[PDB]
């Protein structure tokens, strides 16, 4: 093609790709919604690039390494940090309550 | 009318008209990949029916001006909270260590 | 754990290609028969 | 009234208008791939860019994740409204100032 291409009614593509020389740039004005369906054809998890915040609505959010090692995971049970290190950059710092048990202070 | 592509579509920019939302749907999954010259997957996002999993080398969140509110890379997990509060009653255990330049009762 | 119902996402089914053989046979047999009748007519009143 | 493309299609710029939601085929998947180029969502100023290596999000507030089953915000980046609770599994901590009360081995 050379120019625009209007589209009415849904578009049942197989695998959208992007040009080699340019970056694919999806756009909207209200929101951008990405959904998924279970075996019953019902929406269960969905991400939404909204007006000001990106809302992820699902049952188990997870961030992994490139190989596949877990790095972060938030679910209904409790948040888990798998990298074995945390770092808070706030000037006020941590505010503990009773005691801290560590074998090394650096 | 309805259109079905049996081959990889190519596009440059999928815009949406003003006042009209843009929707992406599927029946099993929505996977967003990135390929190199040799075409191996480098960064990948999977919006599963129940799990939303991000892959790659570094995931970050920043404001429009630029400020790391969250970043979970391989080494450490940086959090931009101005003040972290621990409400444990019997105390907390850190197996490895702490790294502070100031301790103040 | 259900957010939307959207009873509009209907992917196209396993719709096989329409059989072009029958219509192609019809639109090839009609001119073939016309040409055969023409050849017979040419033989008839050209050789008599 | 259903067109069925059967070859590599280069539609250039696509302009969805009405009742047109990009969807995957019948019950297999919906894979979006960028050939050595970032995949950038957009809405006004809010972004979601899957580049090489990194996976960036830009917004005035930040990402927020809540379970649809109970509608409670499990993890928000709006730290002022939603305080940050220490996630389990941390071996070491790196804070700017620790206002503890007693340190024990
Ligand atoms: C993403 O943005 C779109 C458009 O801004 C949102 O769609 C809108 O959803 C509202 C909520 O239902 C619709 O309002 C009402 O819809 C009913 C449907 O029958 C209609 O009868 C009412 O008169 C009223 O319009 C609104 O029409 C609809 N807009 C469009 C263009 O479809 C969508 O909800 C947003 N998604 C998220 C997750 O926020
Ligand atoms: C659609 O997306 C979902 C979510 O990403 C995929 O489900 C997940 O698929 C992975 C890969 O098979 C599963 O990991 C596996 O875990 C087992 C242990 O249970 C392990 O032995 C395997 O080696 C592998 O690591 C993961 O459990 C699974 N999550 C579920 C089912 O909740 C699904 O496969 C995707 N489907 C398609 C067609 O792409
Ligand atoms: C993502 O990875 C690529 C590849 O390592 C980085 O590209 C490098 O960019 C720097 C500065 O822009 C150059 O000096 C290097 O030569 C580039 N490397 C290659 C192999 O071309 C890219 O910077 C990374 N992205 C981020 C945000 O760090
Ligand atoms: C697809 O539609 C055709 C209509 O000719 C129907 O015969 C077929 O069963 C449908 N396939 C599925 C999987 O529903």
């Amino acid at each position: 093609l050379e120019g625009e291409s209007e589209f009415l009614f849904p578009l049942y593509a197989k695998e959208i790709r992007s040009r080699v020389d340019s970056s694919l740039l999806l756009q909207s004005t209200q929101n951008v919604t990405v959904s998924a369906r279970n075996s019953e054809g019902e929406v269960t998890g969905r991400v939404k690039v909204g007006a000001q915040m990106v809302e992820v609505q699902s049952q188990h959010f997870q961030i992994n390494s490139e190989d596949g090692k877990p790095l972060f995971s938030a679910e209904e049970q409790d948040v888990v940090v798998g990298t074995g290190r945390l770092r808070v950059t706030g000037p006020e710092g941590a505010l503990f309550e009773h005691s801290v048990e560590t074998p090394l202070v650096r | 009318g309805d259109s079905e592509f049996l081959q990889p579509l190519y596009a440059k920019e999928i815009k949406s008209r003003p006042g009209n939302a843009l929707y992406f749907k599927s029946a099993r999954n929505v996977t967003v990949n990135i390929l190199n010259d040799q075409t191996k997957v480098l960064t990948q996002l999977v919006t599963g029916p129940k799990a939303v999993e991000a892959y790659g080398k570094r995931f970050e969140v920043k404001t429009v001006s630029g400020k790391l509110l969250f970043s979970a890379d391989d080494s450490e997990v940086v959090v931009g909270a101005e003040r972290l509060r621990v409400l444990g009653a019997e105390g907390t255990v850190f197996p490895k260590s702490i790294e502070t330049p100031n301790v103040r009762a | 754990g259900i957010l939307e119902h959207d009873p509009f996402f209907c992917p196209p089914t396993e719709a096989t290609d329409r059989d072009f053989l029958t219509d192609a046979l019809v639109t090839l047999l009609v001119p073939l028969l016309v040409a055969l009748l023409l050849t017979l007519l040419l033989a008839y009143i050209m050789c008599f | 009234g259903l067109l069925r493309f059967k070859q590599v299609s280069d539609m250039g710029v696509i302009h969805p208008l009405y009742k047109s939601t990009v969807g995957g085929r019948r019950n297999e998947n919906l894979v979006i791939t960028g050939n050595n180029q970032p995949i950038v969502f957009q809405q006004g100023t809010t972004k979601l860019s899957v580049e090489k290596n990194k996976t960036s999000i830009t917004s005035d507030i930040g990402m927020q994740f809540f379970d649809p089953r109970t509608h409670n915000i499990l993890f928000s980046t709006d730290y002022e409204t939603h305080e940050f609770h220490l996630p389990s599994g941390v071996k070491s901590l790196n804070v700017q100032k620790a206002s503890t009360e007693r340190i024990t081995s």
